[PDB]
C-alpha cells in the first residue's frame, strides 16, 4: 500500500483552505472604495455582539447549567465499549466459538450498566421547576 | 479561607479616610463623632456617606440600620460583625 | 498433607456437576434456604427498624433466595472439585471415573470429547481454566470445553485395579482413538 | 496488512523522513564455495497463476527444503543452501515449460490477473482453459488439499461470487474453445 | 496525518497574530536545523558535555576504553 | 460469588422502591454476600495446597499461602464494617440514617472488594494496571457517595487527582519494564531480574507509597480522612492498605532477588522521614480523626520496616501487625461512631459547627467518657493503649514482632528511630486517654439532662432499655477483649504465621 | 505458559524464539543454578536491541576515521529517495535514471 | 531544564488544567508501549496500548463527574 | 527537515503563556494531533486512527464542562510573564532532547530480513482481537467490569435523587 497520493491529497487540503480565505482578503473592495466608514476593529457597532437589536447584559463568561451533563458523562463508558469492540470486528472468525461467547459476557455486562440507566431515569432531562397541581381543600368549622 | 481578617482600628482607620474626602466640619473624627451634629450632615449627605462606606468595605447597610445609625462608632461595630469575604470561584481556593 | 489420587486437574463442568454427591445437594440446598434464614436470623437479633420483630418483604426474600441458590451452588462446585484434584477423599470419584474413561477407550472414542476448538484454542481454554475455582468466590468462571490438558495420563487407565477384572474393557492403542494428539497428527506435524 | 516495518519499503516517504531510512545496496556476490544459481525472474502475476503447477511439480523439493529448515534448528538459511538450489531450479523448469507449451495460455491467465487485482475468482475463463493445457501437455493437474475432489472452489460451475467486469480476451478465447474442442 | 493539513493554517495565523513571537520560534527552530545539516557540531558539544557532566558513558569516554584494552592486547600479544 | 451477586444486587436495588428501610435490608444481603464468600474461598483454598504457589488465568494470576491469608482477613474485615451500616450504630434515627440514604454504598463496597482481593495476586504488568485502577476508582466513588456534601465532594476530587498521579506513576513504571524486555509476566521478568534496571521497580514502589499516605506525600491522606465522613473514613484509611502492602511484599519480595542497596536506601530515608511525621505531626491536632490519620501513617512505616527487611520474621511480624491493627482500627472507629449519643446540646464562643456526617470530630468531644460509659470507655482505654504498645496486648506483641525482623535484617537505626517515635507519638495517644477519664472525681457529682441520648423516648418507663444496639455493643465487646486476652492464646497464632510460607519450602 | 513476543501475523516474532529457549533452560531441572542460561538471555536482549551489535559498529567507524578511510570507499552505496531507486542504480540492462513510480502501486 | 520541574509552570492555574496535565501524562506512557511494541513486532504491547487508552478514559469520566458534581454543589440553591 | 520540531515548539510557547481555561483545552488538541499524526507515519497507523476515535469524543465532553463553570476570573487577572523570559525558558529546553544516553542505540540504524514463512497475512488489529478474545479474555472481561463500575459511578456522584 502507496500513500503518496493520499499525501498529496492532504497537503492540496490545507493549502485549499487558505485559498479561500485569501482570496476574500484580496477581492473585497477597500474600505474607501465603500462607504469609507473606516477599519473593522473602529466600527464598533458592527462589531459587537448581534442581539436582535436590544442591546442587553454582557453574560460572556457566566456558567451556563446543563441538563444533559450526566447523558454526556455517560457517552465516554459506552464509546469505550464502542471502541472495544474494534478488535472482534477484524478477528471473527480466528476465535471461532470461544471469541464470539466472550464477546457475548462482554456485552452481558454492559447491557447491566444499561438496565441501571433505564432504571434510574438518569437519561432524561433534569428541570429546575416542577409543575404540580395543588388539591384545594377547606377548613370546615 | 473565607473568613474576616478586619480589626476594630483597621476599620477605623479606613472609616476616618473616607469621611475625610467629604465637606465635613471637622477632620477629628473618632467612634462618638456624630454625622448630623459633629459632621454636619443633612439627610442627603449622610446617605453619601453610608454608600461610600459599603464600597469601601464591600458591605451592605439594612434598611433599619441605615435609617437609625447616629454615630461613626455604631458604622466600625456593623461592618466588623457583617463583613465577608465574597466566595471565589473553585478554581481560587483548592488548586 | 491429606494427598489424594489426582482424577482431573481441569474438571468439565457437566463432570463436575455430575460427580456431586448427596451431600453436594444438601449442601446446596442450605446455601439455597440459608440466605433468607439469615434474614430472619438477622432481624430476629437485631430488628432493622424499631425494637420488635418484623418479618422482612417477601421482595427480600426472593432475591435473598436467588443469591443463596448461586451461594450454594458455589460451595458444592467447590466440594466436587477437590475430588477431582484430588486434595479430598475422592475413592467413590475414582471408581467412576476410571469406569467411564476405560468404556470411552474401548469405543475408540476419545474420553475428553471432540471439541469444536482447533488445537491453539483447546490449550488455551485450558489455561484460562485451570485452577480457575481458587478464584470461584471472587467470581466464576469454569471448564466449559472438551479440551486434552488434564493433568493425567491416559496410560494409567490401562492397568486393571481390584473390582475391574469383571468391567470386561478392551483397550486398544491410544493412536487408534479419535480426537486424541497422539492420533491426529498423521499427514502434517502442524495440522491435526 | 499495510503495517510500517523495518524489512520492506513503507507507505510514504515521510515514513523514510521519520525514520531516516537509508536503502542500502550490497555489491559483493555469494562466495565462491556455494555454487551459483539462476534466480527466478517471473514477477508476480505469473507466479500467482504457476502456483498451483510449481507445487504439483516440485511437491517433494518444496516439502524437503522445509522439513531441512525445521530440523537445522535455527540454522536453517545456512544449512539449507544445497535444498534452496534445487527448489529455485524445479520452479524455473515448470515457468520455462509454459513458455514452450502454453505460452499463450499461460499469458492470457496471468494478464487477466493484472487486470482483475490479482483475484484468482476474476479470471476462472482464462485459468481453465490454463488448466485444460497444461495438463494434456505436462500432466500436471491443480490440486486444494483437505477437501472432496468435487467441492474445489475453481471446479464450482456457478459461484456465487464473480467479476465485475469481464476480461475480453478471456472471453473471446473461451468462445473459441467451446465450440472448437467441444464439439 | 491532520497535521500535514493544520500545520499551514497555524503557521500562518501564528505570524499574523504575533508576528515576533513566532519569529524567534521559527528563527530557533531553523538555526537548530542548520546546525543538523550543516554539521556545525553546536548541539553535539552540548550533549557531549552533559554526558560528562552527570557520568554518563561518553563518546570518547568508550574510545578510551578500547585503546586500554587495544594496547593491553597488543602488549600480550608481543 | 461476589461478581455474581454483584450484578444481582445492582439490578435489584434499582428495581425496588426507593427508602431507608429497603436500603438498610439490601445492606444486609450485602453482608451474607461477604459471608457466603468467606465460606466458599475457605472451603477451596488452604494454606498448605497453595504452599507452593498456583497460577491462575493464563498465569494473570497467581495465588500462594501468603496471598491467600490477606484474602480472609480482607473479607472479614470487610464484615465488620458492613455491619455498620447493616445495623443500628446509635439507635437514632437522626444519626443513623445517614448511612441508610445512599442505596449504592453496597454495591460500591463490593466492586472494591474484588479490586482488594485480586490485587495481591497479581502476575502481569497489564493486570497490574488494570486492578489498581479498579480499586482507586472503587475508593473515589466511595469518598463521593454523599454528594451533597461540599466535603466529601471536595475530598474525592483530592482523592482523584492524587491517584491518578500514583497510577500514572505505576503505568510509567511498568512500561519502562516493557520497553527494557518485551515481557508483561512477572515470572518471566524475574528470569531477567539480573539484567533490568532495578530502579524501575522503585518507581513502581514510588506510585503504591503514594496510594498508602507514605511521606513525602502524607498530606493529601490526612486531609482526606479528616474531611471525609467517619463511616466513609473508617473504610478508606484501612483498607487500601490491606491489599497494597501485601503487593508491595511481594515486589520487595522479587527485588531481594538482587539484593540491590541503593534500593534499601532510599525506603530507608522514606520510612525515616516517615516516622518523623507521623510522630510530631500528631503533637498540635485538635481533631480526632486527624490524630488517626498521623496514627495510620506512623503504623504503616513501623510495618514498611518488616517489609523492607523482608525475611522469615518479617512474615510473621507483617502478618500479625496488619492483622491485629485492623482489629484495633475497627474497634476504635466503632466506639468513635457510637459515643456520638452522649454530646452535649446547646440550649456561643468559638462557634463550633458540627455536622451529621462527622458527629465526633475533635478530641475533646470525647469528655466525661468515663462517666457516661464505663465499659466503653475503658474499651477504648484498651485500644488506645494497644496502638502505644502496653504489654501484654496486641500492639505491643505487633511491634515486638517488627524489632525482631528489623534487628536481624541490620536496620538499627531504623529500630532506634521507631522507638523514639513510639514514645513521641505516645504523648497524643495519653492525650486521649486525659481527655475520657482524668476529670472524673471532679465531674463525678454532676447533672447532664441535655445529652443527646436524653432525646430518645422511652418505651414505657418498666423496659430495661439498653443506650446501645446489640450488634454494634458486642463487636466492640468481642474486639476489645481480644486485644486484651491476646497472651492467652498468642502462642498458637505465632505458630500459624510460621506457616505462612511466601515461596521459603526449605 | 502465556505467549509473549506475538508477531503482527499471530505467530511468533523475530526474538520468540531467544526467549523461548530462556524459558527452557530456567525451568529445566537438570539444571543446579541459573549460571549456565546467563548466556542465553544476553541473546535475547541482543535480539531486541542490538545494542552490542551497535557498539561494534560505532568502533567500526571510529577506528576507520583515525586510518583516514574514507566512509564511501568502504561502506555500503544507499539511496535516501524512494523515487530515485532507478533502474540504472539497480542494474537493469536498459536501466535509464529517470524516477521510479511509487504513487500509487 | 525538567529537574528544576519547568512542567508545573506549563500547567495552568484551574482544576481542569490538572485533568489535562494527567491525560497528556498518561498518553506519554501509551506512546512509549506503541514505540516498544512496534519495534519489537509485539502484538503484546499493543494489547497494553489498547488498555491504556481504554483505563485512561474510565478515569476521565470519573474525575470529571466528581468536578461536575463539585460545581453543582456551589449553584445548587436553584431558589428561581 | 523535521517539521515536528517547531509545531511543537509553538505547542510548548503557548503552554507557559496559557491563562484561561479554553486554551488550556485547546493545549490538548495541539498535543494530540501531533500525536496522531506522528504515529500514522513512522510506527503504527492503527493507533493513529485509535487515538482520533476515541479522544476526541473526550475533548468534546471536556469542552461542554467548561461552559458550565467558566466564572469570569481569568478574563481579568492580570500575568507579568515577559517575553526575553519566555524565549529564554524554551531555548533551554530546546538544547537538551535525547531522551536516551545509550549513543549507540540512537546513532547506529538497523535493519530486518523479511520472510516469506507468513503465507496468511492479516492485520495487527486481528491479532490483538484474537489474543484479547482468548488468550487474555479475563482482562476483557475485567475492563468490562471496569466500565460498568464506571456507569454506576457517574449516575451516583452527578444525580441529585
Ligand atoms: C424475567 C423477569 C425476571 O426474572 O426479573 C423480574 C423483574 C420483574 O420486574 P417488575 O415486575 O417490574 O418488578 C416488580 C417487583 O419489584 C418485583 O419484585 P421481586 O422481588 O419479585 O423481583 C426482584 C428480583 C430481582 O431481580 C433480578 O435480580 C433480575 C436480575 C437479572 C439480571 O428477585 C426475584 O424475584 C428472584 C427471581 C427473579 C430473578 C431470577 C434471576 C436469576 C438470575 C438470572 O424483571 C426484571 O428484573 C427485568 C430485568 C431484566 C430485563 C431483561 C434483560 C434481558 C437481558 C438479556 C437480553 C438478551 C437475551
Ligand atoms: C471480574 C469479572 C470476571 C469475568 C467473569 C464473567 C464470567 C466469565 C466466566 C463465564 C463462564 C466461563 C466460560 C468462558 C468462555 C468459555 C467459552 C468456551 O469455552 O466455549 C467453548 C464451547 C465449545 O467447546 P467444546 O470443546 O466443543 O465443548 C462442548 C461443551 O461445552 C462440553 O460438552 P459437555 O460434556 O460439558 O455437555 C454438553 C451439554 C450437556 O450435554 C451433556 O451430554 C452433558 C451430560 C451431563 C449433564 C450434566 C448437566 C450439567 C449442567 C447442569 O451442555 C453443557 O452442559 C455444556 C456445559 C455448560 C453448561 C452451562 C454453563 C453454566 C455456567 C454457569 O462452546 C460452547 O458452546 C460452550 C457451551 C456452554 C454454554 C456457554 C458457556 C458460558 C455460559
Ligand atoms: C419464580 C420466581 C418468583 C418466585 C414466585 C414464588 C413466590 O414468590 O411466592 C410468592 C410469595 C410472596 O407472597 P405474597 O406477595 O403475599 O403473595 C401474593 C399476595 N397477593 O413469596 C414468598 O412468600 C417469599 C418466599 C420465597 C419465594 C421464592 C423465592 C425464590 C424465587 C425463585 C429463585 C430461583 C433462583
Ligand atoms: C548541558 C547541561 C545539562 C545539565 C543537566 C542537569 C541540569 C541541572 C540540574 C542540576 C544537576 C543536579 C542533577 C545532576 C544529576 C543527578 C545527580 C547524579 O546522578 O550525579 C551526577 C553528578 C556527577 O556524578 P559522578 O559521580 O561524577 O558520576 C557517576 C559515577 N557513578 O553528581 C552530582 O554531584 C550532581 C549534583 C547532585 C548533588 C547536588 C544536588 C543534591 C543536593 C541539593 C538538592 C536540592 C533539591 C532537593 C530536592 C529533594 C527532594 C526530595
Ligand atoms: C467472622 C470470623 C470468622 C473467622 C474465620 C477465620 C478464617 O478465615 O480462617 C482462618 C484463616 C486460615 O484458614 P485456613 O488455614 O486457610 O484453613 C483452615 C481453617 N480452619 O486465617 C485467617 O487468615 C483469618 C485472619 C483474620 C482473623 C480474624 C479473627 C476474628 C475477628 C474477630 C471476630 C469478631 C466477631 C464479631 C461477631 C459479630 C456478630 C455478632
Ligand atoms: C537526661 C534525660 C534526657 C531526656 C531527653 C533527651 C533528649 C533531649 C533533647 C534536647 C534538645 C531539645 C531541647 C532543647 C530544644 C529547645 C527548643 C527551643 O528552644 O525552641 C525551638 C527552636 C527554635 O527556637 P525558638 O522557637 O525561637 O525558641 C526561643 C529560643 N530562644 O527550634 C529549633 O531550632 C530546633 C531545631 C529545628 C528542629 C530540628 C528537628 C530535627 C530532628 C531533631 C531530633 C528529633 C529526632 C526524632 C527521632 C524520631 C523521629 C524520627
Ligand atoms: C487547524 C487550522 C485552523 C485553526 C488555526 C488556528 C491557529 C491558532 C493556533 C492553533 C493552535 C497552535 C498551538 C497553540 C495551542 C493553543 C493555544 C491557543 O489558545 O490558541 C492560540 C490563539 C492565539 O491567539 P493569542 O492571543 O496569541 O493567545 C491568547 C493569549 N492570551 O489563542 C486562542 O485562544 C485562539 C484559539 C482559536 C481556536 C483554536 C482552537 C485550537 C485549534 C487546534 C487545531 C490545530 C491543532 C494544533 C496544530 C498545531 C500544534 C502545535
Ligand atoms: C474571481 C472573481 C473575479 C472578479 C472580482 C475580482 C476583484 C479583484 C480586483 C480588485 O479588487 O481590483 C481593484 C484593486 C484595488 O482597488 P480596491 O477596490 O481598493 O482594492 C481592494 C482589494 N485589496 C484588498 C487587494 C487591495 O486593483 C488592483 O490594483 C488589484 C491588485
Amino acid at each position: 500500500m502507496l500513500q503518496d497520493l493520499f499525501n498529496n491529497y492532504v497537503i492540496l487540503v490545507g493549502i485549499l483552505g487558505l485559498i479561500f480565505l485569501g482570496v476574500n482578503y484580496f477581492i473585497v473592495e477597500s474600505p474607501r472604495m465603500d462607504e469609507n466608514n473606516g477599519n473593522i476593529s473602529d466600527y464598533i457597532e458592527k462589531s459587537g455582539p448581534f442581539e436582535c437589536g436590544f442591546s442587553s447584559f454582557e453574560q460572556s463568561h457566566n456558567p451556563i447549567p446543563i441538563a444533559f451533563i450526566l447523558v454526556a458523562l455517560l457517552f465516554l463508558p459506552f464509546d469505550l465499549e464502542v471502541s472495544s469492540m474494534l478488535p472482534y470486528i477484524v478477528s471473527i472468525y480466528s476465535v471461532g466459538i470461544y471469541g464470539l461467547i466472550i464477546f457475548i459476557l462482554f456485552l452481558l455486562i454492559l447491557i447491566v450498566g444499561f438496565i441501571y440507566e433505564f432504571n434510574t431515569k438518569s437519561l432524561s432531562i433534569t428541570t429546575i421547576l416542577h409543575k404540580k397541581n395543588k388539591a384545594l381543600v377547606k377548613n370546615l368549622y | 479561607q473565607s473568613a474576616s481578617t478586619l480589626t476594630k482600628e483597621d476599620v477605623l482607620t479606613r472609616s476616618v479616610s473616607v469621611l475625610r474626602g467629604f465637606e465635613v466640619k471637622t477632620k477629628d473624627i473618632d467612634l462618638q463623632t456624630t454625622f448630623v451634629q459633629d459632621l454636619g450632615m443633612d439627610s442627603l449627605d449622610l446617605n453619601d456617606a453610608l454608600v461610600a462606606l459599603e464600597e469601601e468595605f464591600d458591605v451592605v447597610f439594612d434598611d433599619k440600620t441605615a435609617n437609625e445609625i447616629k454615630t461613626v462608632g455604631e458604622v466600625v461595630d456593623f461592618v466588623l460583625a457583617n463583613y465577608l469575604p465574597t466566595e471565589q470561584s473553585i478554581n481560587h481556593t483548592i488548586r | 498433607m491429606e494427598t489424594y489420587e489426582l482424577i482431573d486437574s481441569d474438571p468439565k463442568f457437566s463432570r463436575v456437576v455430575r460427580y456431586f454427591r448427596p451431600s453436594d445437594y444438601l449442601t446446596w440446598a442450605l446455601g439455597t434456604i440459608g440466605a433468607p434464614g439469615l434474614m430472619v436470623l438477622f432481624e430476629k437479633i437485631e430488628p432493622a427498624k424499631g425494637n420488635t420483630f418484623k418479618m422482612p418483604p417477601p421482595s427480600i426474600m426472593r432475591i435473598a433466595t436467588t443469591i443463596g441458590f448461586f451461594g450454594g451452588f458455589y460451595y458444592a462446585y467447590t466440594s466436587s472439585t477437590k475430588r477431582f484434584w484430588g486434595y479430598s477423599e475422592n475413592a467413590k470419584e475414582v471408581a467412576k471415573d476410571r469406569y467411564e474413561v476405560k468404556k470411552a477407550l474401548s469405543e475408540k472414542k476419545s474420553p475428553y470429547g471432540s471439541s469444536l476448538l482447533n488445537p491453539y484454542q483447546q490449550d488455551m481454554s485450558a489455561r484460562n481454566s485451570t485452577n480457575s475455582q481458587l478464584l470461584l468466590a471472587i467470581f466464576p468462571w469454569f471448564n466449559v470445553a472438551n479440551h486434552q490438558s488434564h493433568g493425567i495420563d491416559l496410560r494409567k487407565y490401562y492397568e486393571v485395579r481390584d473390582g475391574e477384572e469383571n468391567w470386561n474393557f478392551t483397550l486398544p492403542p491410544l493412536d487408534q482413538v479419535k480426537d486424541l494428539d497422539v492420533a491426529q497428527y498423521k499427514e502434517y506435524s502442524n495440522y491435526p | 496488512s499495510s503495517t510500517h516495518t523495518n524489512d520492506s519499503l513503507n507507505s510514504s516517504n515521510y515514513v523514510d523522513k521519520l525514520k531516516d531510512t537509508h536503502f542500502v545496496f550490497e555489491n559483493d556476490k555469494l562466495p565462491s564455495e556455494i555454487p551459483d544459481v539462476e534466480e527466478v525472474g517471473a514477477t508476480t502475476a505469473p507466479l500467482l497463476s504457476a502456483a498451483y503447477f510449481i507445487g504439483a511439480k516440485c511437491q517433494d523439493y518444496n516439502d524437503d527444503f522445509m522439513l531441512c529448515q525445521k530440523e537445522a534448528k535455527g540454522n536453517g538459511p545456512i544449512d539449507c543452501l544445497k535444498e534452496g538450489r534445487r527448489v529455485t531450479r524445479c520452479a524455473s523448469g515448470v515457468l520455462k515449460d509454459l513458455n514452450t507449451h502454453c505460452s499463450d495460455e499461460f499469458r492470457l491467465h496471468w494478464q487477466c490477473l493484472s487486470f482483475s487485482n490479482l483475484e484468482y475468482k476474476n479470471c476462472r475463463k482464462a485459468e481453465s482453459l490454463l488448466n485444460k493445457c497444461v495438463f494434456e501437455k505436462m500432466n500436471l493437474v491443480k490440486k486444494i488439499p483437505g477437501i472432496p475432489e468435487d467441492r474445489q472452489i475453481h471446479l464450482k460451475q456457478n459461484p456465487v461470487l464473480k467479476p465485475v467486469a469481464l476480461h475480453q480476451d478471456s472471453e473471446v478465447a473461451f468462445k473459441k474453445a467451446q465450440n472448437e474442442n467441444s464439439i | 496525518p491532520y497535521l500535514v493539513a493544520f500545520r499551514p493554517a497555524v503557521l500562518v495565523f501564528f505570524f499574523i497574530r504575533q508576528p515576533i513571537g513566532a519569529g524567534l520560534l521559527a528563527g530557533g527552530f531553523l538555526f537548530w536545523q542548520a546546525d543538523r545539516h550543516f554539521n556545525f557540531g553546536i548541539r553535539d558539544n552540548i550533549h557531549n558535555f552533559k554526558q560528562t557532566i552527570l557520568g554518563f558513558p561518553t563518546q570518547a569516554s568508550k574510545w578510551e576504553t578500547f585503546k586500554q584494552v587495544d594496547a593491553q592486547k597488543r602488549a600480550q600479544l608481543v | 460469588m461476589l461478581f455474581t451477586s454483584l450484578l444481582l444486587i445492582i439490578v435489584y436495588g434499582s428495581l425496588v422502591n426507593k427508602s431507608h428501610l429497603l436500603t438498610k435490608l439490601i445492606n444486609r444481603l450485602g453482608l451474607i454476600i461477604i459471608i457466603y464468600t468467606l465460606l466458599i474461598h475457605l472451603n477451596i483454598n488452604t494454606l498448605e495446597n497453595l504452599s507452593i504457589g498456583i497460577n491462575m488465568f493464563n498465569n494473570l494470576l497467581l495465588i500462594n499461602s501468603f496471598n491467600n491469608t490477606i484474602i480472609e482477613l480482607i473479607l472479614i474485615i470487610c464484615i465488620l464494617y458492613v455491619l455498620l451500616i447493616s445495623f443500628n450504630i446509635t439507635g437514632l434515627s437522626i444519626i443513623d440514617n445517614l448511612n441508610y440514604s445512599k442505596r449504592t454504598f453496597i454495591v460500591i463496597v463490593l466492586f472494591n472488594i474484588i479490586g482488594l482481593t485480586l490485587l495481591p495476586l497479581v502476575n502481569d504488568i497489564m493486570i497490574l494496571f488494570i486492578i489498581i485502577e479498579l480499586q482507586s476508582y472503587s475508593l473515589y466513588l466511595l469518598t463521593a457517595i454523599f454528594n451533597e456534601s461540599h466535603n466529601s465532594t471536595k475530598s474525592a476530587l483530592y482523592y482523584f487527582i492524587v491517584g491518578s498521579i500514583a497510577s500514572f506513576i505505576i503505568l510509567d513504571a511498568t512500561v519502562s519494564i516493557y520497553d527494557d524486555l518485551g515481557l508483561t509476566n512477572i515470572q518471566y521478568i524475574l528470569m531477567y531480574i539480573d539484567k533490568l534496571e532495578i530502579f524501575d521497580l522503585l518507581c513502581l514502589l514510588f506510585g503504591l507509597f503514594i496510594k498508602i499516605g507514605l511521606a513525602p506525600f502524607y498530606s493529601y491522606s490526612i486531609t482526606i480522612y479528616s474531611l471525609s465522613p467517619t463511616i466513609i473514613t473508617n473504610y478508606i484509611s484501612l483498607m487500601p492498605k490491606l491489599s497494597i502492602l501485601t503487593l508491595i511484599y511481594i515486589i520487595m519480595h522479587y527485588i531481594n532477588i538482587v539484593n540491590n542497596t541503593d534500593l534499601n536506601y532510599v525506603i530507608s530515608f522514606l520510612i525515616l522521614i516517615s516516622m518523623f511525621i507521623g510522630s510530631f505531626g500528631g503533637l498540635n491536632v485538635i481533631r480526632i480523626k486527624t490524630l488517626l490519620a498521623y496514627s495510620s501513617l506512623l503504623n504503616v512505616s513501623y510495618m514498611l520496616l518488616a517489609i523492607l527487611s523482608n525475611s522469615n520474621e518479617s512474615i510473621i511480624a507483617y502478618i500479625y501487625y496488619i492483622i491485629q491493627y485492623s482489629l484495633t482500627h475497627i474497634n476504635i472507629f466503632s466506639i468513635i461512631l457510637v459515643i456520638s449519643i452522649y454530646l452535649p446540646i446547646m440550649n456561643n464562643m468559638l462557634n463550633v459547627m458540627i455536622t451529621k456526617y462527622s458527629p465526633i470530630e475533635y478530641i475533646n468531644q470525647l469528655k466525661n467518657l468515663f462517666i457516661n460509659n464505663i465499659f466503653i470507655a475503658i474499651a477504648l482505654c484498651i485500644s488506645i493503649f494497644s496502638l502505644i504498645g502496653i504489654p501484654p496486648l496486641t500492639g505491643f506483641y505487633g511491634k515486638y514482632l517488627v524489632l525482631i525482623s528489623g534487628l536481624n535484617n541490620g536496620y538499627v537505626l531504623l529500630s532506634i528511630v521507631l522507638i523514639i517515635a513510639s514514645s513521641i507519638s505516645t504523648v497524643y495517644y495519653a492525650t486521649i486517654l486525659k481527655v475520657l477519664s482524668f476529670d472524673t472525681l471532679s465531674f463525678k457529682d454532676i447533672i447532664s439532662n441535655n445529652l443527646i441520648i436524653n432525646t430518645s423516648p422511652e418505651n414505657n418507663n418498666n423496659e430495661i432499655k439498653p443506650e446501645i444496639s446489640n450488634v454494634i455493643s458486642y463487636v466492640i465487646s468481642s474486639l476489645t477483649l481480644i486485644i486484651l486476652l491476646i497472651i492467652i492464646q498468642y502462642e498458637n497464632i505465632v505458630k500459624g504465621a510460621y506457616l505462612v510460607l511466601l515461596y521459603n519450602w526449605v | 505458559a502465556p505467549l509473549q513476543q506475538v508477531g503482527r501475523h499471530g505467530g511468533p516474532n523475530k526474538c520468540f524464539g531467544e526467549f523461548q529457549r530462556v524459558v527452557e533452560c530456567m525451568t529445566n531441572a537438570k539444571h543446579d543454578s541459573y549460571e549456565p542460561c546467563n548466556n542465553l538471555k544476553n541473546d535475547y536482549l541482543e535480539c531486541r536491541k542490538h545494542k552490542v551489535e551497535r557498539y561494534k559498529a560505532f568502533l567500526m567507524q571510529k577506528h576507520a576515521e583515525e586510518l583516514g578511510k574514507d566512509p564511501e570507499e568502504i561502506g555500503a552505496p544507499f539511496v535516501r529517495k524512494r523515487r530515485f531507486l532507478t533502474s540504472k542504480t539497480l542494474g537493469l540492462v536498459d536501466g535509464d535514471d529517470y524516477e521510479i513510480g511509487v504513487e500509487k502501486i | 531544564m525538567d529537574l528544576i520541574l519547568l512542567m508545573l509552570v506549563a500547567v495552568g492555574l484551574n482544576i481542569i488544567d490538572i485533568y489535562i496535565m494527567i491525560e497528556i501524562l498518561i498518553m506519554g506512557c501509551t506512546v512509549n508501549t506503541i514505540y516498544s511494541a512496534s519495534l519489537d513486532n509485539d502484538m503484546i504491547g499493543l494489547i497494553y496500548s489498547l488498555i491504556q487508552i481504554i483505563i485512561a478514559g474510565v478515569e476521565s469520566a470519573i474525575g470529571l463527574s466528581i468536578l461536575v458534581n463539585y460545581n453543582r454543589i456551589r449553584n445548587s440553591e436553584e431558589i428561581e | 527537515m523535521n517539521l515536528e520540531i517547531l509545531d511543537l515548539s509553538i505547542l510548548g510557547f503557548y503552554s507557559l503563556i496559557s491563562s484561561n481555561s479554553f486554551e488550556s483545552i485547546a493545549i490538548l488538541v495541539a498535543t494530540i494531533m501531533p500525536v496522531i499524526t506522528e504515529l500514522w507515519y513512522n510506527y503504527s497507523q492503527l493507533f493513529a486512527l485509535l487515538y482520533t476515535l476515541i479522544y476526541v469524543g473526550a475533548v468534546v465532553i471536556l469542552f461542554v464542562f467548561i461552559l458550565s463553570v467558566i466564572n469570569e476570573k481569568e478574563e481579568y487577572e492580570y500575568e507579568y510573564s515577559g517575553l526575553f523570559i519566555l524565549i529564554l525558558v524554551l531555548l533551554l529546553d530546546d538544547l537538551d532532547d535525547n531522551e536516551s544516553n545509550d549513543n549507540d542505540y540512537n546513532n547506529v540504524y538497523i535493519t530486518d530480513y523479511a520472510d516469506w514463512f507468513n503465507n496468511y497475512n492479516e492485520s495487527d488489529l486481528s491479532v490483538i482481537g484474537n489474543l484479547l478474545f482468548t488468550e487474555y479474555a479475563l482482562l476483557l472481561l475485567i475492563i468490562s467490569f471496569i466500565l460498568l463500575m464506571s456507569i454506576i459511578g457517574l449516575i451516583l456522584i452527578v444525580k441529585k435523587d
